[PDB]
């Protein structure tokens, strides 16, 4: 069965940037490659078949080569929605196989976040548990910090986190952080507080409550 | 008009089996080559099973011997028949049009994902993240739904019953020390309007066919 590979794993590029991505098959496959291009959460989308033949209503700007065993798409004017992972696949011996993926991301301006806290609800506490969620919004670059802090004292090993995919509109990231405790223990504290560091910010950001 | 949307996917212990269907809009199964595509982490996107327009079918090395894919025209449902899973075969599965015989899926459904393990299902609970001024900033405000304690995968969730889709960020699930997942979905609205708009979050998880829509009221 054919292998096929592809190169860079992934790369950063400007709007407007001509990015090309390069596909590889392990034997001769003629011109029988095709291209998709997928964003996290959703299903593949056809873009290029045949090695150069357009999808019908893809944009100009999205162009393809080869013939044999090396094959590259090429997109021209790079813009925001055009971020996502593309593979290329093989339809010249059975079964049909598709390559491990490019992932394409894409640089804009730095952007601080925008740093929202939200106590836990009251149906929650009732069953004996308290989260406490502070939420990142709209930034860029990806890195980013948060620290909780009860009554003014760090925490460790008591919350999670998780940072979405890059917004396929504005290029930036955002991320939630939950900190989790007993009723009992929550009940016993006064100000809850995470804070924030990030390149957008010359000083940390605290975003607290009090109860 | 022209889609295709696959169900059946959830728990599935090692050994068991599962009926994916994959009903299809806009055309006839009968008369296009319908294949069966899962994607995972580590292997990627793996070509599984095709069925012709004239009734061949032909099946990857790995599922030979196990699955089973059919069509009935009447429904003009697509259906892939797993028996004897094994730990492997944990995937988001996709049913894909093509044409030619040549294989190029054209056309590519929603996805299913079936997570083949021991362990039992569990469905969530939905607390509101209710906009207070600690959740506003220059005239916008940030509201929310926690989304905690469920197995398998995947959790689904909506705004306004699919109204309400700008702004709005579902956050990748984390997995608990429980080894429960748990996920936030928010939104970030005018403030002005907290008093007029109505914000109800709509959560599915499937493999506990559990449904729950949560009004998010500010505090």
């Amino acid at each position: 069965e054919i292998v096929m590979t592809q190169s860079p794993s992934s790369l950063s590029a400007s709007v407007g940037d001509s990015v090309t991505i390069t596909c590889q098959a392990s034997q001769d496959i003629s011109n029988y490659l095709n291209w998709y291009q997928q964003k996290p959460g959703k299903a593949p989308k056809l873009l290029i078949y045949d090695a150069s033949n357009l999808e019908t209503g893809v944009p100009s700007r999205f162009s393809g080569g080869g013939s044999g065993t090396d094959f590259t798409l090429t997109i021209t004017s790079l813009q925001p929605e055009d971020i996502a992972t593309y593979y290329c696949q093989q339809y010249d011996n059975f079964p049909p196989t598709f390559g491990p993926g490019t992932k394409v991301d894409i640089k804009r301006t730095v952007a601080a976040p925008s740093v929202f806290i939200f106590p836990p609800s009251d149906e929650q506490l009732k069953s004996g548990t308290a989260s406490v969620v502070c939420l990142l919004n709209n930034f860029y670059p990806r890195e980013a910090k948060v620290q909780w802090k009860v009554d003014n004292a760090l925490q460790s090993g008591n919350s999670q986190e998780s940072v979405t995919e890059q917004d396929s509109a504005d290029s930036t990231y955002s991320l939630s952080s939950t900190l989790t405790l007993s009723a009992a223990d929550y009940a016993a504290h006064a100000v809850y507080a995470c804070e924030v560091t990030h390149q957008g910010l010359s000083s940390p950001v605290t975003k607290s409550f009090n109860r | 008009q022209v889609q295709l949307v696959e169900s059946g996917g959830g728990l599935v212990k090692p050994g068991g089996s599962l009926r994916l269907s994959c009903a299809a809009s806009g055309f006839t199964v009968g008369s296009n080559y319908m294949s069966w595509v899962r994607q995972a982490p580590g292997k990627g996107l793996e070509w599984v099973s095709v069925i012709y327009s004239g009734g061949s079918t032909y099946y990857a090395d790995s599922v030979k011997g196990r699955f089973t894919i059919s069509r009935d025209n009447s429904k003009n449902t697509l259906y892939l028949q797993m028996n004897s899973l094994r730990a492997e075969d944990t995937a988001v599965y996709y049913c894909a049009r093509g044409s030619s015989g040549a294989w190029y899926f054209d056309l590519w459904g929603r996805g299913t994902l079936v997570t083949v393990s021991s362990a039992s299902t569990k469905g969530p609970s939905v607390f509101p993240l209710a906009p207070s001024s600690k959740s506003t900033s220059g005239g916008t405000a940030a509201l929310g739904c926690l989304v905690k304690d469920y197995f398998p995968e995947p959790v689904t969730v909506s705004w306004n019953s699919g109204a309400l889709t700008s702004g709005v960020h579902t956050f990748p699930a984390v997995l608990q020390s429980s080894g429960l997942y748990s996920l936030s979905s928010v939104v970030t609205v005018p403030s002005s309007s907290l008093g007029t708009q109505t914000y109800i979050c709509n959560v599915n998880h499937k493999p506990s066919n559990t449904k729950v829509d949560k009004k998010v009221e500010p505090a």
